[PDB]
């Protein structure tokens, strides 16, 4: 499929924020994906970035009569763990969405010349058009309590879409 | 073998005097409930049936063949000699 | 301070001599296999699947865990994992497959519990 490609090069993308690369984090096997409950397992094994997708079925733009080829608005949850400072609680957290922020950024950033900075990189491989990160929230859960940071990371992906070949 | 019985039983008998110890003093417990919301209820130790099982353990860890002379199977009545 | 600890694992330990159920566990790769296991199978009807609430058609399936004592996993050689199965050996269970999805935090001394998910 399109879309799963896609999710697992975004993942095998992330699963390169290693220190081993020139990062703080070591992310490699804890790029998970399609869980919507992360325990002890997970947990005792943070940071861990988790990329889901919205549960919101919208309609894309249409290339064409026939509504065949579209333009996707493909969001995806990214969100992430890591455990916290009890005396500031939620900075870890911008560390690591900083981290993830600046590998995602590969895959659009041009150079101040305007060519791809990465080109390999660059939009996947050409699986996408767009990347569109949003304001990033950095919150403590809203009720519970917790040593560890939530960091929540919605990604719009932009892709074309043809259904006879998705 | 005879030894090896004779550690079990002295196991045992640690176990059966501090249980002793906490039902004198009223800590032998007969209810347990956990915040998980499960239970367990025990049935009640009895004070002259726990002294009467220490006294069997320490007899048998007295007794040359303690897993023989525990049970007492072999019993045989007293009899009396007269001056 | 006081004695509970050793209470409440003892209090747990009788729970599951009590109500256990045999199981086997196989994992993902099914490279291995570890029969025999005692488990406790808790399961709980639920009606789950549609989306927000669109109108999509809902799928019967459990809101289930399996309590483990983490003793007999030492003993036994066993490190449960996610996607890991148990299956139920017992008669009468439809050698159920239980599919480990995610750990509940250990509180307390005997036991460990794993949310799972029905598969057969």
């Amino acid at each position: 499929s399109q879309r799963l490609d896609i999710l697992k090069a975004l993942t095998a993308h992330l699963e390169q924020i290693t220190i081993a690369n020139g990062y703080a984090y070591d992310l490699k096997g804890k790029v998970y994906r399609g869980r919507d409950r992360f325990g002890a397992d997970f947990t005792s094994r943070l940071p861990i970035v988790s990329i889901l997708e919205a549960k919101a079925t919208d309609y894309g733009s249409f290339a064409n009569e026939e509504q065949t080829v579209r333009m996707d608005d493909w969001v995806l949850l990214v969100q992430g763990w890591v455990k916290d400072d009890p005396r500031n609680p939620t900075d870890p957290a911008y560390e690591l969405l900083a981290e993830v922020e600046k590998r995602l950024a590969m895959l659009v950033a041009k150079d101040e010349q305007g060519q791809p900075m990465y080109p390999a990189l660059y939009r996947l491989g050409g699986k996408i058009a767009k990347l569109t990160l949003a304001q990033p929230v950095v919150r403590p859960p809203e009720d519970g309590l917790s040593d560890t940071a939530f960091f929540f990371l919605p990604v719009r992906v932009g892709l074309k879409v043809d259904i006879r070949n998705p | 073998t005879p030894e090896e019985c004779r550690a079990q039983y002295r196991l045992m008998l640690k176990e059966a005097m501090d249980a002793y110890h906490q039902l004198n003093l009223g800590g032998s417990v007969r209810v347990v409930v956990d915040q998980n919301s499960e239970r367990v209820e025990y049935t009640a130790a009895n004070r002259q049936s726990l002294w009467a099982y220490i006294v069997r353990l320490q007899n048998a860890i007295n007794s040359d063949n303690p897993c023989a002379a525990f049970m007492g199977l072999p019993s045989s009545p007293a009899g009396f000699l007269f001056p | 301070a006081s004695n509970f600890a050793a209470i409440k694992a003892k209090a747990r330990r009788d729970v599951h001599a009590s109500l256990s159920v045999p199981a086997r566990y196989e994992n993902y790769s099914q490279d291995v296999i570890v029969e025999d296991l005692s488990v406790r199978w808790h399961n709980k009807i639920a009606i789950m699947g549609d989306l927000e609430n669109g109108g999509y058609a809902n799928i019967v399936e459990g809101i289930e865990r399996i309590i483990f004592t983490r003793e007999e996993l030492a003993v036994k050689g066993v490190v449960l994992s996610e996607g890991d199965s148990i299956i139920m050996t017992a008669e009468g269970y439809e050698n159920a497959r239980l599919v480990l999805k995610t750990q509940e935090p250990i509180v307390g001394p005997v036991e460990v519990v794993w949310q799972v998910a029905r598969a057969d």
